[PDB]
């Protein structure tokens, strides 16, 4: 029973170290879809790949069902997250370079530090320290496995559009950011869920096998259609609770 | 937002970054841009004030 | 600050220091309670550079994935109340020391299986899609029970066969100097699995000569032993060499036959070692033996049989 | 107890160590009530596909 060591129950989700010190489950929920659009934007201007992102991503997760958000800002962990998965994932960028990245992100009014300066090699402290307690909270078990890799393989297999694949995929981006499958459910199950919200959206319609079973069945051997609907409709709740709560605030104009 | 061949060794994955800038337009094209602007434009999560 | 996954290293008890790694320094230590001993490897970030080495990062992730009865084996991880520990199971040899000891003396049927253990570890981490980039004789354990043990994986790294398209851009400026094979000297970034191999050719012959057989002390310095050794680095003996940027910037010597047997015959005698030695330290990579091959080959089939070290370690 | 048979005995231990659906199809009917659910939230997919991903 080590797998069930960085999978949760709700039990667990709802008494979390963040819930222990007086945090709302809706404003803990909020501090972690900041956390993952921090990490999200810092990887896209380091051009990392989204795998680190998603690695980035996951290890936050994991990093507040042990410490809580009280005594550990996101905003200070999540560049630390970043720079370690970036090793992890064989992306690896210096040092120097986050700690620009992230100060743009959080401070677009200030002047980037000076390398120099005693407040500047204080952020480099922050930061070393940090990596070193997001891998000590981990135990060290820095190898994830992301809904995106099962999503990709299974459209393949399914012979699905390119819009198919690009939505399946999308939503599995999107469940990273917007929940916490990631400590619930294993990354085939997740996909699933993807997959059968891309169809049900799209109305893309997946028949049975040449052998009589259903696509998910080729992906994980415990999903049901039942646990399906039962996760796109948790997913579809979590979508409608964000801000702007799902209205279509574009203009229809210019730019 | 764009699918990743995941046989594809780690250090052999694309980029994150868009190949244009982030801009502050809301129009639909701008609001899917990338998957920061999805999340912060279209559903208004920011981890800034 | 909560930590549950991730013991103090104070259940150990440090015995004596064993040797600088890859990023740290190492420890024979015991546990207070059980004796049970270990191996303490303390991540060193002295270099806060680039916060935790890569170096070790990587280490970590394929000792939880490799597992082999010739790889050595990692416990856990702890920390100080900070530094960090890798904690392996310990070994009480390990192959360079033995053969610096005069008092070890190895009968021909032990080099066999000492050889056989060796290339069947490198089997296993290739099969594994793992380059351990360091092989030589110091990163060799060799257990109480005679039992070899491939080790220092801080240097390893993933690879792949990628993809009748794109290739690999490796690090370069890998593998202990001594044990670094032509490609890599000639700046080669798409190497594989026959770079190890090299270094176990290497290893090999030390089983016999005692000492490290071309120590170089630069590049070029080590470029012109393999020369003088393993024959001049030509087109006609190694194709497409010329492809290599820096082939012609470096001036190799071009007269030298091939001397591996040559020179290793009066230290080896046996005609199947020197063959399987021969083929190991072939210059092409292409060309040389991979450890599937070198397994099946008759020096390891042929009488005398691999026999086990517990004899011959006990004094 | 051959050599020949004792090598690929030995070989052998080294090595023991190491179109099913059709294309998808649209449906206009019948509806769930999940899918009516999602697309009254994000909308008309196809008004929405060529945004999600690269052209
Ligand atoms: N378990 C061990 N037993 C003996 N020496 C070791 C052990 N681990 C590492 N070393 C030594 O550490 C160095 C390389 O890390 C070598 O000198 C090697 O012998
Ligand atoms: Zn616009
Ligand atoms: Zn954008």
């Amino acid at each position: 029973n080590n797998n069930k060591r960085w999978y949760f129950t709700r039990e667990q989700l709802e008494n979390s170290p963040s819930r222990r010190f007086g945090v709302d489950p809706d404003k803990e929920l909020s501090y972690r879809q900041q956390a993952a659009n921090l990490l999200q934007d810092m990887g896209q201007r380091l051009n990392v790949s989204q795998l680190t992102i998603n690695t980035a991503i996951v290890y936050m997760h994991r990093f507040y069902m042990i410490q809580s958000f009280t005594q550990f800002p996101g905003n200070s962990v999540a560049p630390a997250a970043l720079f370690l998965a970036a090793k992890v994932e064989e992306q690896p960028k210096k040092l120097e370079h986050v700690i620009k990245v992230a100060h743009t992100c959080l401070h677009p009014q200030e002047s980037l530090p000076d390398t120099r300066s005693e407040a500047y090699l204080q952020q480099v402290q922050d930061l070393v320290i940090l990596e070193s307690i997001i891998l000590q909270t981990l135990g060290f078990e820095l190898t994830i496995d992301h809904p995106h890799t099962h999503v990709v393989k299974c459209t393949q297999l399914v012979r699905a559009s390119k819009d198919l694949a690009q939505t399946s995929y999308f939503m599995a981006t999107n469940s990273l950011h917007l929940t916490t499958f990631s400590l619930q459910y294993t990354p085939p199950v997740v996909a699933c869920v993807c997959i059968h919200l891309a169809c049900k959206w799209s109305n893309w319609e997946i028949p049975v096998s040449t052998d009589g079973k259903h696509w998910w069945e080729y992906v994980d051997a415990t999903v049901t259609l039942e646990l399906l609907d039962e996760l796109t409709h948790e997913f579809l709740q979590i979508l409608e609770k964000t801000p702007n709560r799902l209205k279509r605030i574009w203009n229809w104009r210019a730019c | 937002m764009e699918p990743v061949d995941p046989r594809l060794e780690p250090w052999k994955h694309p980029g994150s970054q868009p190949k244009t800038a982030c801009t502050n337009c809301y129009c639909k094209k701008c609001c899917f841009h990338c998957q920061v602007c999805f999340i912060t434009k279209a559903l208004g999560i920011s981890y800034g004030r | 600050v909560e930590c549950p996954f991730c013991d103090e290293v104070s259940k150990y008890e440090k015995l004596a220091k064993i040797g600088q790694g890859t990023f740290g320094e190492v420890f024979k230590a015991r546990h207070r309670k059980t004796g049970q001993k270990v191996a303490l490897k303390k991540v060193l970030m002295e270099n806060e550079k680039e916060g935790f080495p890569i170096t070790a990062l990587r280490e970590i992730k394929i000792l939880q994935l490799l597992k082999h009865e010739n790889v050595v084996n990692l416990i856990e991880i702890c920390r100080t109340k900070g530094s960090i520990y890798l904690v392996f199971d310990f070994c009480e040899h390990d192959l360079a020391g033995l053969l610096s000891n005069v008092l070890v003396k190895f009968t021909l049927s032990e080099i066999k299986r000492v050889m056989q253990m060796l290339l069947n570890g490198l089997y296993y981490i290739h099969r594994n899609k793992i380059l351990h980039r360091d092989m030589k004789a110091a990163n060799v354990l060799i257990t109480r029970d005679g039992v070899l043990k491939l080790a220092d994986f801080g240097l390893a790294r993933a690879f792949s066969l990628a993809k009748n398209s794109q290739p690999n851009r490796y690090t370069n400026r890998v593998v202990t100097l001594w044990y670094r094979p032509p490609e890599l000297l000639l700046g080669e970034r798409d190497y594989g699995p026959p770079i190890d191999l090299w270094g176990a050719g290497c290893i090999m012959a030390e089983m016999w000569t005692r000492s490290p057989i071309m120590q170089g002390n630069t590049e070029q310095h080590q470029l012109a032993l393999i020369s003088q050794l393993c024959g001049s680095i030509t087109p006609e003996v190694w194709p497409n060499v010329d492809n290599y940027e820096l082939y012609e910037k470096l001036e190799l010597v071009k007269g030298q036959k091939r001397k591996v047997k040559d020179r290793l015959k009066a230290y080896v005698r046996d005609p199947y070692a020197l063959d399987l030695i021969d083929k190991l330290l072939v210059l092409d990579p292409a060309q040389r033996i991979d450890s599937d091959d070198a397994l099946n080959h008759d020096f390891f089939w042929s009488d005398p049989m691999p026999s086990d070290l517990k004899g011959m370690l006990s004094t | 107890e051959d050599r020949n048979v004792l090598r690929m005995k030995e070989r052998e231990r080294r090595n023991q160590e190491i179109p099913l659906f059709a294309e998808p199809y649209k449906v206009t009917s019948k509806e769930d009530k999940l899918s009516s659910r999602i697309q009254s939230m994000l909308g008309n997919y196809d008004e929405m596909k060529d945004f999600i991903g690269d052209r």
